[PDB]
């Protein structure tokens, strides 16, 4: 016969990082294999269509990368400008909204993340630039964030009006089972906690660059693989020399061609290994990009009821931020605190009747019994309006005597 | 010509872009929706004398105004 | 000569302890799991909460608690018997090992 | 060649197993610690616990 | 103009199993290929990494 009900709460903002895309790489097969040697090129003709297959696979991966990026970001039909009024319900979005030349002393989280991530013409290899530049990614993110802030729940198929922010926050509060009269009474404290959390996040990000290991690992692995592939050119594989010219000069054709064949086989094996591993990594990164797109759609454009899908606690809203080859989310969540102990009963025995609460639970202050919601202590007198009535006092285990009031009788008497 | 400057190779529609050297495309500066990708934000399309392929910077979408009021 | 199998970091007892702690917390506490309320919500209240969750009114649980508990116990016993009879019900793990 | 083939097979199996592990973690979070409204995500019928 | 409504309910319990982890394996490459003979290892050193 005991139950705990919160009497306070806190607003928490957390961070999540997801990689999206990979570097696009194209390789010339003949340049890597032979390197401007006519005898080697003639000998390579006996292997059919290997280089074609390698190039085709690399090209497909390169296409899939931009496909992933456009799947994640290009979700918005229109461009929403930043409103020239910053008068919200006490919330300052300065550190997450952009700035055309960024001349303000307050640096956007974009710059911090970019700097935190930050902190050949003779080979047969080539690296291609992505279709979308960083500025366009930032523009998409800013437009999406501004549209979510301004239009509220009318973001899609929207109109020419701005829903006030406090009303959106009240609707989100209703979303998790807390009545908006709670928000309208300490909006000021809500805004103060939100601003303090944002400031703490910015300071923590500016403290260290080690939080972006998930994004750093992709670059490290790709560079390691490329360096291994490049360094494999110096091996002998059992031949006399690792240079074609030395083999040509030091020997006659009837053995030079055999040595060149040995070298060709070795380098073909190396290329095959590299391409296979790249293919597997591309599959993994596509899975990650799909997860990122799903999270954007289900948590930025709406409120989610899935537990621990958008951080701990109860989800309220989230904001996206761009990053090198990835995204960053900022989940805003509700957390109850300062619990208290009380006594509870399943039902109330009136004159031969059993009364169940329409919503919430029955609580006792030792003397008086009240009905309140399960996530914020706000007791009320047990009225016949609040109580659903069914059955008798026989079968319910632990039912308790009490009195149920009725507003009708005093009104009738007067 | 990918990853190549136009000062050397064509000697070895001339226009220089971040993606390389592009030959045959007339460059305008009215943005549109991307039709054929090129790279680094450049997109090309066949757009009807001189019914030629044009090269332009991609447009992210139409802008939307929304009144303000508390 | 050349092949080695390494032990997993977490032993079986640790996994069992994690599961036991998680289930005990979910059972003893209710919607207050996580935050250290540490009071103990009655189980029937949680069941009524869930019943309201699936769209039926809690009086239907309070009026048939005994029968509901009997059905739950019988289902648990049936699962025990089914597990005891057929020792090959775990296919996927065996396939991985094989 | 033998060693290379074995390594590639193991890599593919590991990818499959980590997908399964992600599903398991998601199911734990969604079902054990709460009540899910997704149909047939937690067995047949209406989910209770 | 006709509808059906239940009058009794039952409680069902079902199970499902999900693999999580694989066996952990390490292999001595050089010892596997050469079997601890210097002549083999000297030739193996010419194959790179
Ligand atoms: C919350 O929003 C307010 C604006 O409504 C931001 O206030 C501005 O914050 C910047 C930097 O935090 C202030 O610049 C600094 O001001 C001090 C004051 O002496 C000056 O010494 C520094 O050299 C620098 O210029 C700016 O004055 C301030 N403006 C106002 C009107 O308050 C605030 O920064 C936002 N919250 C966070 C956490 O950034
Ligand atoms: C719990 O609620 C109390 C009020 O019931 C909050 O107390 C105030 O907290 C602010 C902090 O910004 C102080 O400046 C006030 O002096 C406090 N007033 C009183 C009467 O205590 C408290 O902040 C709430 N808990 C949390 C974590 O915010
Ligand atoms: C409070 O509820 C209890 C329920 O047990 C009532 O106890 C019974 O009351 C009836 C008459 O109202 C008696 O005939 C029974 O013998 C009582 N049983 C027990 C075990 O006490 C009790 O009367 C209720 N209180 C009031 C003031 O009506
Ligand atoms: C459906 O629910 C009713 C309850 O209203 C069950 O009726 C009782 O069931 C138990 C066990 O099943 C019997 O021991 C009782 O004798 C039944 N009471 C009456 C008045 O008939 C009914 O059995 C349930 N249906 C099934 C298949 O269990
Ligand atoms: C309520 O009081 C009891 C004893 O009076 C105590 O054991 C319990 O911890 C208290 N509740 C909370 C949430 O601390
Ligand atoms: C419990 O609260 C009610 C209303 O706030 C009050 O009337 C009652 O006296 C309180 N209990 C005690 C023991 O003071
Ligand atoms: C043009 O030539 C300069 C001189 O080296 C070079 O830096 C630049 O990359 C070239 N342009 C392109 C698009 O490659
Ligand atoms: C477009 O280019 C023409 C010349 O090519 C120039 O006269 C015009 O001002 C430019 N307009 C814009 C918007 O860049
Ligand atoms: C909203 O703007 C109106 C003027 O359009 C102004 O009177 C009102 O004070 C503003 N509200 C807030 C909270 O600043």
């Amino acid at each position: 016969n005991s139950i705990a009900i919160p009497t306070n709460f806190t607003i928490s903002v957390t961070t999540e990082i997801i990689p999206v895309s990979m570097q696009k790489v194209s390789v010339d097969c003949t340049m890597y294999i032979c390197g401007d040697s006519e005898e080697c090129s003639n000998l390579l003709l006996q292997y059919g269509s290997f280089c074609t297959q390698l190039n085709r696979a690399l090209h497909e991966i390169a296409v899939e990368q931009d496909k992933n990026t456009q799947e994640v970001f290009a979700q918005v039909k229109q461009i929403y400008k930043t409103p020239p009024i910053k008068d919200f319900g006490g919330f300052n979005f300065s550190q997450i909204l952009p700035d055309p030349s960024k001349p303000s002393k307050r640096s956007a989280i974009e710059d911090l993340l970019f700097n935190k991530v930050t902190l050949q013409k003779f080979n047969g290899l080539t690296v291609l630039p992505p279709l979308l530049t960083d500025e366009m990614i930032a523009a998409y993110t800013s437009a999406l964030l501004a549209g979510t802030i301004t239009a509220g729940w009318t973001f899609g198929a929207g109109a020419a009006l701005q829903i006030p922010f406090a009303m959106q926050m009240a609707y989100r509060f209703n979303g998790i089972g807390v009545t908006q009269n709670v928000l309208y009474e300490n909006q000021k404290l809500i805004a103060n906690q939100f601003n303090k959390a944002i400031g703490k996040i910015q300071d923590g990000l500016s403290s260290t660059a080690s939080a972006l290991g998930k994004l750093q690992d992709v670059v490290n692995q790709n560079a390691q693989a490329l360096n291994t592939l490049v360094k494999q050119l110096s091996s002998n594989f059992g031949a006399i020399s690792s240079v074609l010219n030395d083999i040509l000069s030091r020997l006659d054709p009837p053995e030079a061609e055999v040595q060149i064949d040995r070298l060709i086989n070795g380098r073909l094996q190396a290329l095959n290994t590299y391409v296979t591993q790249q293919l597997i990594r591309a599959a993994e990164i596509r899975a990650s990009a799909n997860l990122a797109a799903e999270k954007m759609s289900e948590c930025v454009l709406g409120q989610s009821k899935r537990v621990d899908f958008c951080g701990k606690g109860y989800h309220l809203m989230s904001f996206p931020q761009s990053a090198p080859h990835g995204v960053v989310f900022l989940h805003v969540t509700y957390v109850p605190t300062q619990y208290k102990n009380f006594t509870t009963a399943p039902a109330i025995c009136h004159n031969g009747k059993a009364h169940f609460p329409r919503e919430g639970v029955f609580v006792s202050n030792g003397t008086h019994w009240f009905v309140t919601q399960r996530n914020f202590y706000e007791p009320q007198i047990i009225t016949t309006d609040n109580t659903f009535v069914s059955g008798d006092c026989d079968v319910v285990i632990g039912i308790v005597n009490n009195t149920v009031y009725d507003p009708l009788q005093p009104e009738l008497d007067s | 010509y990918q990853g190549v400057n136009c000062t050397e190779v064509p000697v070895a529609n001339v226009f220089q872009t971040r993606a390389g050297c592009l030959i045959g495309a007339e460059h305008v500066n009215n943005s549109y929706e991307c039709d054929i990708p090129i790279g680094a934000g450049i997109c090309a399309s066949y757009q009807t004398a001189s019914q030629s392929i044009i090269a332009y910077t991609m447009s992210l979408g139409e802008e939307n105004s929304v009144a303000y009021s508390n």
